């Protein structure tokens, strides 16, 4: 967003600078905002913003949009979760563990190579990580797959 | 294996099994492991007279096996064949497995805290005090005071303190050592209430101890009792000293409790004790006569003339140095400064006028006439609420019918530009005395329905309940929180119900739990300050569990910052690990943790000459962001606080970048407001005073951490620069022998002349206007000897004390 | 005293073995302090 | 005051124990909070890009470069990428608004 209001000209007698209780003030500057911006700095003035609540419908709101990340009804995307769960989802494991033999035997160079160079070129590569991930998804592969012995039993 | 004995039937054969134990059992330590299921037989046996003997063997090999509360099982069973023998070592282990097994016992029959209590058996509380002959036929008080803290039971300690010789006055520094370990405050004062007593059946009187409990087990009939005593033993010269300990480091509650039951010469003599109008006399001579300033920097700071922030900055500045002189010639030496004054600045322009004009009680309100807050409407109007926020200053502790003058104030004139000084006027003279009435008309005040105002009527509020940990106050505050659109009188009110709760300890964290819990960070930093100045000179891990919880998983950088504040709060009775655990917290990315927590290093430490929080302030002035750079400015001069060039060389080094930085155009107005602020913080009381939080009794000073704690935060509110000067108290070394009459004493200190510089053979003092003092120099200090008075009760710390005529 | 100072002397370790073991956990949180600051200057390298 | 001292040892011992998973805790959530500031690095910026005619790098963690507009300009790396795949000569996409050199 931004903020801008019009310091009053005939003010150019008396003096340019207030406020009184610098708080939101000297806080509002920051950044300083570039330079052409505050370029407008003389002959104008930003203002503070604050969000008031309000917070049932901050809350609900908050929790709209995280429907994109959590899931979208919070039983169906997750849900969906269970629809492909492995599917098709195992292609993918097929490119990660492409991706484990791609980066992983680029990675066994590695540390023979800093055994030449004595040592660390800083570095790491990262090539760190990763595939934890998709033993994250594996955590998926567990308890989803888990479920089926309450699904298929009553 | 020698066990397979005891299949046969007839116990000689065991008598002589455990004969072939006790010798060659060296080897066969862990041979009997197995077979202890056979020594059973023997244990569970009770026809058989040697089973003691057999529960010792079995002791042995569970002393090999590591077992050691199933040894001391078995050594209760042991019976006295037991506890007779100790040789090799077989002693210090059992012995530490008894006494820790016994002593969390007693602690845990404590909490009951009477009524279905576990059983005890007798050999193993016989062995406390039957090895415990060891300490007494030794003489060794250190041991012997340390098993009695130990036992955690009043009836052997009450041995241990009636042991022979002396001992003559260690019962007091051994409360300290209890209250510096204590952990609460349950059994404390019940073991702290006896040892008066038998100071009081000792031969010889000593009024430390009493004074110990007067300010630790803290109830309102104690001291009425022990004054009694003292009126009734016709009391006059040495009794001195204990009054004026209930007057300094007592409440002012406990001065109400005290004066009531006793007013139930020296009828004159309480009222000027309990009053303290003497002491605000001699501090006001002390100030006029000893005053060392240096006008050269405030004339720097002067022509200056920014127009930005710089209104509080003089003002607040020279107000601190010069606090309690009365003789100002600030309006005089500064005056166009003064006519760029506008908005708040004319509030804090009048609000210094009561600052420097702190004391001196009886004239403070005719001689203001030529800057009363006027109220010529063209309208200043935070002129004319400053004025009464001067008077509020002054007022503040005791008081007098000027609070009647500045509440029928507030009734008149207009609003809410009064309520803004005046009410905090109204509230601040009435803090600590809970005053009735005021909570009243400020409710009907608080419905006036303004802003600005929300803060005046919240620290009001809150002073005036401090320490009563009310109901109906509390819940008003929180009732009105709703319906109000301000922030301000959340604030307000957020300190309010913050002060209203001081010293509650686990008392509080019923509230402080729902205020923590509550998603309204203003609510949240309210619970800070709440739980701050409720664990105020506790080290307790309770409060840092949500204290600190708050202050890392929180996404509001402000209450965070209030959060890693407390610990300045909390923890300044061991200021030394600050340092340590907020080193790397002074490294965070957010300024606002930097910030927060370099005011903690800086209120904690600031009573210690410690150069380890000078060397982390080092880089906090050093970093990008101002405000940060700010706070490091104020609290450096908040570590060298009367700390000259020989306590740390830092001194001049930061004074010189102080005056740089102000006079340096191109640094920040924010960053260097903190320049002049320090710069008025190190000279406060032209150097004579200066801020203490801890007294040398062990109580905290309550308007001195209740001054810095609001004075916390100085952006919101900049009025809150003048409650700071409340936290400044005197130093000095008072000679009065007695009533009016002043003697002529000069005495010797065995420092160097460089130590005694205030920017040998004998130092020259005071001869009560009393002389400034350092801390550090009140141990060197010796009572004169060739001079015609001499004090009766030892001298160590400043102050003031009794001269006896010899 | 058997109690005792000579008894102080294991009382004493237990908290002086405690001591080298809270010092050995205290490098542990000072390491990753470095670590810690390390990613924070890092942090303000992202903010930079 | 040896058993005095030795029950005031303890003390600092737990309040260091309770900084010990105070910080653990703490550098916990930080390292999270670090991890989406990664998500932030990359997510910055664009997505769409505009490459440009890059000529040499100058001295550490900046460089000269022009644009597909041709003009030679001064701009801080990308903090990451500082050198390996920059080359002398190369053409790298620069930031749609500030034309930095990612």
């Amino acid at each position: 967003i931004d903020a801008f209001r019009l310091i009053n000209a005939n003010m150019m007698v008396l003096g340019h600078e207030p406020r009184q209780t610098t708080s939101n003030l000297g806080h509002l500057n920051k950044p300083s905002i570039q330079a052409l911006i505050h370029g407008l700095n003389r002959h104008y003035y930003s203002i503070t913003i604050n969000y008031r609540k309000n917070e049932l419908e901050q809350k609900m709101l908050l929790n709209l949009h995280k429907k994109s990340w959590m899931e979208g009804l919070t039983l169906q995307d997750y849900s969906e979760h269970c629809k492909h769960n492995e599917s098709v989802v195992k292609e993918m494991l097929e490119l990660a563990k492409n991706y484990n033999k791609a980066v992983e035997e680029e990675d066994k160079m590695t540390p023979e190579q800093l055994a030449i160079k004595n040592v660390g070129k800083q570095d790491p590569k990262r090539h760190l990580e990763e595939h934890v991930d998709v033993l994250m998804t594996s955590n998926i592969v567990q308890c989803l797959a888990a479920m089926l012995d309450t699904v298929v039993f009553k | 294996g020698i066990i397979s004995l005891l299949d046969e039937d007839e116990p000689q054969l065991k008598e002589f099994a455990l004969h072939k134990l006790n010798a060659v059992v060296n080897d066969f330590w862990a041979e009997i492991s197995e077979s202890v299921d056979k020594i059973e037989v023997l244990y569970e046996d009770e026809g058989f007279r040697s089973r003691q003997f057999a529960a010792l063997v079995a002791s042995k090999v569970f002393y090999h096996l590591g077992a050691f509360e199933e040894s001391l099982n078995y050594a209760l069973g042991a019976g006295d064949l037991f506890n007779v023998n100790d040789n090799s070592e077989y002693v210090e282990t059992i012995i530490a497995k008894c006494i820790d097994h016994y002593t969390k016992q007693c602690v845990e029959n404590a909490d009951l805290p009477e009524g279905e209590k576990k059983p005890i058996d007798q050999r193993l509380e016989g062995i406390v005090n039957k090895m415990f002959q060891r300490c007494l036929d030794d003489h060794k008080y250190k041991q012997a005071i340390g098993i009695a803290l130990e036992t955690r039971r009043l009836d052997v300690f009450e041995k241990t303190i009636l042991e022979s010789n002396d001992v003559p006055g260690m019962l007091a520094y051994s409360l300290k050592l209890c209250m510096s370990l204590m952990q609460n405050k349950q059994f404390r004062n019940k073991v702290l209430r006896v040892l008066v007593k038998i100071y009081m059946n000792l031969e010889k009187p000593d009024f430390i101890n009493v004074c110990q409990c007067l300010i630790f087990l803290d109830d309102p009939q104690a001291v009425s009792d022990i004054l009694e005593k003292l009126v009734k033993e016709d009391n006059l010269l040495m009794a001195y000293q204990i009054c004026f300990d209930l007057y300094e480091s007592a409440s002012q509650q406990f001065l109400s409790s005290v004066i009531q039951n006793l007013r139930t010469d020296q009828t004159l003599k309480m009222i000027k004790i309990l009053s303290g109008e003497m002491a605000i006399e001699l501090h006001l001579q002390f100030l006029i006569r000893n005053n060392n300033t240096d006008l050269m920097i405030l004339k720097n700071t002067k022509d200056a003339v920014r127009n930005s922030v710089c209104h509080t900055a003089t003002v607040i500045a020279n107000s601190f140095m010069h606090c309690g002189t009365t003789s100002d010639q600030f309006l005089r030496d500064n005056l166009e400064w003064l006519a760029r004054a506008t908005n708040w600045a004319k509030f804090t322009a009048t609000a210094s006028l009561g600052v420097i004009h702190k004391g001196h009680e009886k004239e403070a309100l005719q001689l203001m006439a030529t800057y009363l807050p006027k109220d010529t409407s063209p309208g200043s109007a935070y002129q004319e609420g400053g004025g009464l926020y001067a008077l509020g200053l002054i007022h503040a502790n005791h008081g007098g019918d000027i609070i009647d003058y500045l509440l029928n104030q507030l009734k008149n004139a207009s609003n809410d530009i009064v309520r803004h000084g005046g009410s905090l006027g109204l509230g601040l003279a009435a803090m600590g005395t809970a005053r009735q009435d005021v909570y009243d008309l400020l409710k009907t005040n608080l419905y006036q329905d303004d802003a600005v105002t929300g803060e005046a009527a919240g620290l009001a509020l809150g002073l005036v309940m401090l320490g009563s940990k009310n109901a109906q106050a509390i819940e008003d505050m929180v009732g009105y929180a709703q319906e109000t659109q301000h922030e301000k009188i959340l604030r307000g009110l957020a300190v309010g119900i913050a002060l209203v709760m001081y010293g509650r300890m686990e008392e509080a964290d019923a509230l402080i739990e729902s205020l923590c819990r509550d998603k309204d960070p203003i609510l949240r930093r309210s619970g800070m300050y709440t739980v701050a100045m409720a664990y105020c000179g506790s080290g307790n891990n309770k409060a840092i569990r949500r204290l600190l919880h708050v202050a890392v998983s929180d996404v509001n950088d402000d209450v965070r910052r209030a959060a890693v504040e407390s610990l300045g709060f909390i923890l300044f009775r061991t200021p030394e690990q600050c340092p340590s655990v907020v080193s790397l917290l002074s490294e965070s990315y957010n300024p606002h943790v930097r910030y927060g927590a370099a005011m903690a290093l800086g209120i904690c430490c600031a009573g210690t000459g410690n150069k380890e929080a000078i060397n982390l302030l080092e880089p906090m002035t050093n970093d990008p962001v101002n405000y940060v750079r700010q706070g490091a400015l104020i609290a450096s001069a908040l570590i060298m606080i009367q700390q000259t060039e020989i306590t740390c060389p830092k001194v001049n080094q930061f004074r010189q970048l102080y005056s740089k930085v102000i006079n340096d155009k191109h640094d920040d107005v924010m960053a260097k407001f903190g320049a002049i602020l320090a710069q008025g913080i190190l000279d406060a009381g032209g150097h004579n005073v200066t801020i203490s939080l801890q007294s040398r009794t062990g109580h905290t000073h309550m308007p001195s951490v209740v001054g810095v704690l609001v004075f916390t935060q100085f952006w919101f509110w900049f009025p809150l620069s003048h409650f700071l000067s409340l936290a400044y108290t005197p130093t000095c070394v008072i000679g009065l022998n007695k009533d009016l009459k002043m003697p002529k004493v000069q005495y010797k200190s065995n420092c160097k002349p460089s130590t005694f510089a205030y920017p040998t053979a004998k130092a020259k003092k005071k001869e009560k206007n009393p002389a400034r003092v350092m801390p550090a120099q009140l141990k060197v200090l010796t009572m004169p000897e060739t001079c015609r008075y001499q004090p009766f009760k030892p001298l160590s710390i400043g102050g003031i004390i009794i001269l006896k005529d010899t | 005293l058997e109690e005792g100072k000579a008894g102080s002397g294991l009382r004493q370790y237990y908290l002086s073995k405690i001591e080298e073991l809270q010092l050995i956990v205290n490098d542990k949180s000072q390491n990753l302090r470095r670590l810690q600051a390390q990613r924070n200057e890092l942090n303000a390298k992202v903010r930079l | 005051d040896l058993y005095s001292r030795y029950k005031k040892l303890q003390q600092e011992l737990e309040f260091l124990e309770v900084q010990e998973e105070y910080i653990k805790d703490e550098q916990k959530n930080l390292k999270k909070e670090f991890l989406h500031a990664q998500e932030e690095v990359k997510r910055i910026q664009s997505i769409p890009l505009v490459i440009g005619q890059f000529l040499e790098a100058v001295d550490q963690n900046t460089a000269i470069v022009g644009s597909t507009t041709g003009s030679n300009y001064y701009v801080r790396i990308l903090s990451t990428i500082d050198r390996e795949l920059l080359k002398p000569n190369a053409s790298v996409a620069l930031h749609k608004h500030s034309n930095a050199l990612v």
